[PDB]
């Protein structure tokens, strides 16, 4: 009883946002509670942030 | 009274890092100047980062092309990382036109001689026949910060802007033994930018931009 069918394939291209759970291999989540600027994070002695 | 800072020396050590010195500086200043100067270079400097790329053959970023060994995707991500310096134009096209087996690098662009390519061996992607060409369009323009392709015909991608010079800034404050004088800071400011970017015009127009921005209440 169908006549045709026409399935449309989307990429959508996600990156990241606050409230995406990220979690790593030791069972220890979080959800991404802000995306800070690079000139905010902690840096070390050589400049290179965290 | 304060003695003033002022540009002494300008140590390039590599093409794209160098390591500049202000001195002299009284106490305390060296650290304020310092943190300020590395917020405002890690935040607001001019970049040339690609926008726009059109393949001929290409309509989506998620298609291949016959003897590309690369995606499109992984075209696109090796032009975001491209560094280039455009000195007349807020807006320029570049053209890449390659043919034949080989890896198809950045200096295979049309000169431009306006358009300064600072890495010529930066790979693009690679071709692995003969018969197979790729003739591609790029868009470069100014800008400022990050500028992701979401927020701004069927066969134009678009690259995420990373209008952004710099890559790493760290300033140490040591002791400037000088004018006969103990206990003045010196500020070494080490900046490992991209190569498009004049160490020193950074620093002014770092100096510049926290002026006028402090000039709201004076």
């Amino acid at each position: 009883g169908v006549l045709k069918i026409v399935k449309v394939y989307l990429a959508v291209k996600r990156r990241i946002q606050p409230g995406d759970k990220m979690a790593g291999r030791h069972g220890n989540k979080g959800v991404i509670s802000k995306i800070n600027p690079i000139e905010d994070m902690p840096y070390d002695e050589n400049g290179t942030p965290v | 009274e304060f003695l003033k800072p002022r540009l002494v020396d300008i140590e390039q050590v590599s093409s794209t890092h160098a390591k500049v010195t202000l001195e002299p500086l009284e106490r305390g200043f060296g650290h304020t100047l310092g943190n300020a100067l590395r917020r405002i270079l890690l935040s607001s400097m001019p970049g040339c980062a690609v926008t726009e790329v059109e393949i001929d053959g290409v309509l989506h970023e998620y298609s291949t092309k016959e003897g590309v060994q690369e995606d499109i995707l992984e075209i696109l991500l090796n032009l975001k990382g491209l560094a280039v310096r455009v000195q007349g134009k807020d807006e320029v096209i570049l053209t890449l036109n390659k043919s034949g087996i080989g890896p198809v690098t950045a200096a295979d662009i049309t000169h431009d001689g306006d358009v300064e390519i600072v890495k010529p061996q930066h790979v693009i992607c690679h071709l692995t026949d003969e018969n197979a060409s790729i003739s591609m369009r790029i868009k470069v323009q100014r800008g400022r910060g990050y500028v992701p392709a979401s927020t701004r015909p069927i066969g134009r991608l678009l690259v995420d802007a990373c209008y952004s010079p710099v890559e790493r800034i760290a300033y140490n404050v040591e002791a400037a033994r000088v004018e006969q004088r103990t206990d003045l800071d010196k500020l070494v400011i080490e900046m490992e930018t991209n190569g498009t970017i004049d160490p020193e015009e950074a620093i002014r127009r770092a100096a510049t931009i926290l002026a006028e921005q402090l000039e709201a209440f004076v």
